[PDB]
């Protein structure tokens, strides 16, 4: 800090009003966009559809 | 065929003689499930 934290930015940003879509990882570097895309990289439920 | 002999669509002279409620047809397909 004080910059560095990421409290101050998100702060001066005004997302605090909306940080209900805080998105785990939410930082400067790779956003959610990003953090989205890279966890795709880390289909079986098995639901039984009705096909009507 | 011997037997049914034993007892004894129009269409132009021209194609004469020559070889010839909105439910879809398959409804509830089968359930592919994701797996």
């Amino acid at each position: 800090g004080t910059g560095k934290k990421e409290k101050s930015r998100r702060i001066r940003e005004g997302d605090t009003k909306d940080g209900n879509l805080r998105v785990k990882g939410e930082n400067f570097y790779r956003d959610s966009k990003r953090v989205k895309f890279l966890n795709m990289y880390t289909f079986q439920d098995s639901t039984i559809p009705d096909a009507r | 065929a011997h037997e049914q002999s034993k007892v004894k669509d129009a269409l132009p002279t021209y194609l004469l003689d020559r070889e010839q409620k909105f439910s879809v047809p398959l409804p509830k397909v089968r359930g592919i499930s994701e797996e």
